[PDB]
RNA sequence: CCCCGGAGGACCACCAGUGGCGAAAGCGGGCGGCCAGAACGCGCCCGACGGUGAGGGGCGAAAGCCGGGGGAGCAAAGGGGAUUAGAUACCCCUGUAGUCCCGGCCGUAAACGAUGCGGGCUAGCUGUCGGUCGGGCUUAGGGCCCGGCCGGUGGCGAAGGGAAACC
RNA sequence: CUCCGCGAGUGGUCGGGGUGUUUACUGGGCUUAAAGCGCCCGUAGCCGGCCCGGCAAGUCGCUCCUGAAAUCCCCGGGCUCAA
């Protein structure tokens, strides 16, 4: 049966898709069917109340996306295997 | 591309009177479409036929009285015979009492009920009940 | 035109406000007056009026313990049972018990002749039981309100606390003069202040 | 293309019902006539020739007016164009396409435009060679048109 | 356009306007929708200019025919 | 019987004596009893007994699923399905909704070979569908018997039809769609435009 | 149309704006005109969910 | 590892989307030149010139083949380090065709929407792309918002259909 | 042992038809069960807008010459009924 209307990639009116590469992978997908996870990150993490605002410390905080594939996705918690009915639900991947 | 405007016409009866509509609009339109509502006009299965007047051939709007139960054009429109009339009444309808069938006879557009006693045949072209 | 109530009071109430969204069904049969620049839907305060009145018809031909007026917007909790203890129908506030009116087995089987709801598209449980049981529904419908089984709609603000306080102290009040314990000119004990809900 | 298009468009002007001659109009049915043949003498197709005649004269239609239609106006007075207009259009549009793909052979996209067009070009010989706006024995060979372009 | 077959008697949206040239003053016929540059017939500066849709017109609109 | 709900109570009370009343103003039974006090000529045929079984850890539950079509012969007829674990439970279950279900049918006749004005057989062409079967009920000559299946003869005797011609489609032999579907061409017949 | 048939059994409540027979088991309603009250409005169920207007015979009132 | 320089081949991150274009395959940096095909607006031209299409033809991923050029990264085959009962696999180091360009051949794919092409009729609600018209604002912009039409692209869902998933 | 079906018959294997809407004109199906060519240009073929006038080819109605006899359907009669 055919699981998902969308086809599992939100591809749309195209033949073909440029596709990427899988970060801790390379099984990866195309574009689509891609997860894209984007985290805040910053190095030295709460050193704030002695660095920063001591001595002069201007720290930089980078704003990092990341690239992974079903295999992974599923691996790391960001993603989960949903029951039928919430599969149809959006909601946000906590970032 | 539109090849046939009779079916098209009378696709759109049942398409629009399974939608309890009051009326329905068609285009475009010939004089077999004219001439086969008004035998359905005569038999109580559709009201007024107003006439529209565009420079693209022309327009009919017929009021619908839910007096239709099935309908459509018989395709190919099938050369019969007097005596096969009988043959192709029971194809298309339902009891020997109710609905009538469109023949084009040579005389003009009528009842398969008028053709009996005008005893002709003709070219079929719908059925109705 | 004669209002049944003071057309500043209608206008300071809301009753004209619709949602923002399309409704082809409604704009077709007239009860959509005009759409702002912002897209804000205002209705036809005049079909309002004159759908009251109707509304107050139709109740008052039927007992008044046979009508259920029921809603489970809380908005409308206070004006359903101020709306009635006048008229004295089974108001019903909170959840519609399904199997209310399909089961006879349950306690709180209830048989109407009439059902009133408030909003339709929440109130659908209400009006699916309408549905199948074939009994008469009216609702205050709006833009949002899918048209399904309702016989009998008053396009209104069925949303705003002064817009349904003002809609169920005029239909209150109505359906009394054409029952007939009111004069033609006369008012309820109560201003549309006290149905209001809080 | 011709088959299997992504998009099927509606457009087309509305042309009234039963058009007849505008009473704004200043022009009888000769200068009407006239301002066509100065205007297909000074070069402009029948397609052309019409938008300007509404765009700068302000004339709608030119059959409502005088009864009879812009290559039938312009056949009288002289003016016999080489083949009908439609098809004399996309022969020039083949001749630029082949003139492009002599130096961009690989021009796979190009020539498939090329062949929708001389398609187009097949079907308008088919049927004017049967109504007899065309000689019979037309044929269309792209280097004994050469002159078209 | 809209379907024929919804529209009882399709009609043009377009329409016929008068426009005086504000150097000359002659007053000319113009197509609302001009798809080309509409010029004053007597001095010849621009009168309309060709859009995507309703042109625009350099010169006073008199009257909407 | 207590009359739960009103219907049962006007016909409890003899303010509605006749089935035609029920029908002919639209209104829905709720209650076996009101068939048993207003159609007390009512016989029921027991169609189709199939034992289902739902698997488990411990191993398959069964039930008896028992199919059941009620009828006085006179235009009156209805099929309902019964789930117990009990044969005699489950035929039970099957005559309550069987008696709840039951409807009117029109008949006449309208046979091109025939003539009379009775209600022997069918008056038009009908259909009916039960998930795949497809059955179709044609007007037949007085005194040619019903010309359906043996599973289908009883349902169609017991609405009080004499003659026959049946054109089936699908799968047959489920027979609680065979059943199913020449239950629901007969009714129908009530939702032909006259 | 119909021409010397004998249909037997009940004849339902007939739609008021469609003819649509209110069919045994599914449930249609009835009520008279909201604004005179004199006349009658049948409505079956099909008419009910796709919202078919209706129309007094009497007085100019239409419905949903 | 860090800095100053040089050379080389491939790719075009974020923006970026069930976004766009294309008949399918497919197409993602900027500027330019030559072409193609559409959508919208139109009182422009012709006047049925149309649909489908056996046979016939053309285009057609990847791998692969023929001859030339090129060769950074990756990497069939192969070499080695491990693991293992075995390990001619999975991991690691390395590695040659190949991957890239040009001319030709092959003519296949889960070449898929597993859904042939053309046309008409049949509730609606909602996101978004292109054009256009009306109203309101303006980073006074080719700009933004509201509404209508036409044409695309997603979701939910009338009637209806289905063995059902579902359309 | 007893019972069942048919009976001067009753069985076995073949072949045809029904079975069988599993050949689908009436009257099937092709997302997933077998089944849309990877896509497109197009020849024959098939299918094709509206109105007016002419012909009457198809088509329809009547009639005639025919389509051997036998066979087939209906009606009457003769073998005792029947064949
Ligand atoms: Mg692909
Ligand atoms: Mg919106
Ligand atoms: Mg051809
Ligand atoms: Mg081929
Ligand atoms: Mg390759
Ligand atoms: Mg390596
Ligand atoms: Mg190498
Ligand atoms: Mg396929
Ligand atoms: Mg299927
Ligand atoms: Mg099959
Ligand atoms: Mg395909
Ligand atoms: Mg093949
Ligand atoms: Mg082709
Ligand atoms: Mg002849
Ligand atoms: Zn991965
Ligand atoms: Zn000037
Ligand atoms: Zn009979
Ligand atoms: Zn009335």
């Amino acid at each position: 049966p055919k699981k998902r209307k969308n086809r599992g990639r939100k591809k749309g009116d195209k033949g073909r898709e440029p596709y990427v590469y899988c970060d801790n992978c390379g099984k990866v997908v195309p574009r689509s069917k891609a997860i894209r996870l984007t985290v805040p990150y910053s190095p030295v993490p709460p050193d704030l109340a002695r660095e920063l605002e001591k001595q002069g410390a201007i720290i930089s905080r980078y704003l990092v996306t990341k690239t992974y594939c079903i295999n992974c996705a599923v691996f790391f918690g960001i993603i989960k295997v949903r029951p039928r009915e919430e599969r149809k639900k959006r909601v946000p991947l906590q970032q | 591309v539109m090849l046939d405007l009779l079916s098209n016409a009378l696709t759109a009866i049942k398409n629009a009177e399974a939608m309890g509509k009051r009326q329905v609009v068609i285009w475009p339109v010939n004089k077999l479409i004219y001439y086969t509502l008004r035998v359905l006009q005569r038999y109580g299965y559709v009201g007024e036929i107003e006439y529209i007047d565009d420079g693209r051939g022309g327009k009919y709007v017929v009021q619908l009285l839910g007096k239709i139960n099935d309908i459509g054009a018989i395709r190919p429109r099938f050369p019969v015979k007097y005596r096969e009339i009988v043959e192709w009444e029971q194809k298309y309808l339902p009891a020997r009492q109710i609905g009538i069938l469109v023949i084009s006879t040579s005389q003009g557009v009528m009842s398969h009920l008028e053709a009996k006693e005008k005893k002709i045949g003709g070219v079929l072209l719908a059925y109705v009940y | 035109y004669e209002y049944l109530v003071p057309l500043e009071k209608y206008l300071s109430a809301g009753v004209r406000l619709g949602t923002r969204l399309s409704n082809k069904y409604l704009e077709e049969r007239g009860f959509i007056y005009a759409v702002r620049p912002d897209g804000l839907r205002i209705f036809d305060i005049k079909k309002i009026d004159e759908r009251l009145r109707i509304a107050a018809k139709l109740i008052a031909r039927y007992p008044p313990d046979r009508v259920l007026v029921h809603t489970t917007r809380p908005y409308g909790f206070k004006p359903v049972q101020m709306f009635c203890k006048f008229v004295g129908c089974k108001a019903l506030t909170g959840r519609f018990i399904p199997g209310m009116l399909t089961n006879p087995n349950l306690s709180n089987y209830l048989e109407v002749d009439l059902l009133f709801v408030v909003d339709p598209r929440l109130d659908s449980q209400a009006v699916a039981e309408a549905a199948k049981m074939g009994i008469p529904v009216v609702a205050l419908v709006d833009t949002d309100t899918p048209h399904q089984y309702i016989d009998f709609m008053i396009p209104c603000n069925n949303k705003g606390r002064k817009s349904l306080a003002l809609i169920f102290w005029v239909l209150a009040r109505q359906v009394l003069r054409e029952r007939g314990e009111l004069k033609p000119d006369q008012d309820l004990p109560v201003p549309p202040e006290e149905f209001e809900t809080r | 293309p011709h088959r299997s298009r992504h998009k099927k468009g509606r457009s087309s002007s509305v042309r009234p019902p039963h058009p007849t001659v505008p009473t704004w109009i200043q022009y009888t049915p000769e200068e009407v006539e006239q301002l066509a043949v100065e205007l297909a003498r000074r070069g402009f197709p029948p397609s052309q020739i019409g938008i300007i005649l509404r765009d700068q004269y302000g004339i709608p239609l030119v059959k409502p007016i005088t009864g009879k239609k812009l290559t039938k106006i312009l056949e009288e007075h002289g003016i016999k164009q080489e083949l009908p207009e439609d098809l004399l259009n996309l022969i020039r549009r083949a001749l630029r396409i082949r003139k492009h793909l002599e130096e961009h052979p690989k021009d796979m996209a190009s020539r498939r435009g090329l062949q929708l067009v001389e398609s187009k070009i097949h079907r308008l010989i088919k049927y004017y060679k049967r109504v007899g706006k065309i000689p019979q024995d037309f044929v269309y060979n792209p280097e004994a048109l050469s002159h078209l372009a | 356009p809209q379907r024929f077959s919804r529209v009882l008697i399709p009609q043009p949206r377009s329409r016929f306007v008068r426009l005086r040239c504000p150097d000359c003053g002659n007053e000319q016929v113009t197509f609302s929708h001009a798809a080309m540059v509409v010029r004053c017939l007597v001095c010849g500066r621009v009168l309309a200019q060709p859009t995507g849709g309703k042109a625009i017109f350099a010169g006073h609109v008199v009257k909407v025919l | 019987w207590e009359p739960k709900t009103a219907l049962g109570r006007m016909v409890k009370e003899g303010k509605i004596r006749t089935i035609d009343e029920i029908f002919a103003n639209n209104l829905l039974i709720k209650e076996p009893e009101i068939v048993d006090i207003l159609l007390p000529g009512l016989k029921q045929e027991l169609l189709n007994l199939n034992l289902v079984q739902r698997q488990t850890h411990a191993g398959e539950r069964n039930q008896f699923q028992a199919v059941v079509a009620v009828g006085n012969e006179d235009g009156y007829v209805g099929v309902g399905i019964g789930k117990s674990r009990q044969v005699r439970q489950a035929i039970e279950k099957a005559t309550r909704e069987a008696k709840l279900n039951i409807t009117p049918v029109r008949r006449g006749c309208g046979s091109w070979k025939c003539s009379c004005d009775e209600p022997h057989s069918v008056p038009f062409v009908v259909s009916g569908k039960s998930g795949s079967v497809e059955v179709t009920l044609i007007p037949a000559p007085k005194g040619v018997g019903l010309v359906a299946g043996d599973v289908a003869k009883v349902v169609l005797r017991l609405a009080g039809i004499k003659d026959v011609w049946t054109k089936t489609r699908g799968d047959t032999r489920t027979t609680l769609n065979f059943a199913l579907a020449v239950f629901n061409a007969l009714r129908n017949t009530y939702y032909f435009k006259l | 149309s119909i021409r010397g048939a004998r249909i037997y059994g009940p004849s339902p409540p007939a739609d008021s704006t469609t003819n649509w027979p209110l069919a045994p088991l599914e449930r249609g309603v009835v009520f008279a005109c909201p604004n005179c009250g004199k006349t009658t409005i049948v409505r079956s169920a099909r008419a009910r969910k796709l919202g078919v207007p209706y129309r007094c015979p009497e007085c100019g009132f239409v419905g949903p």
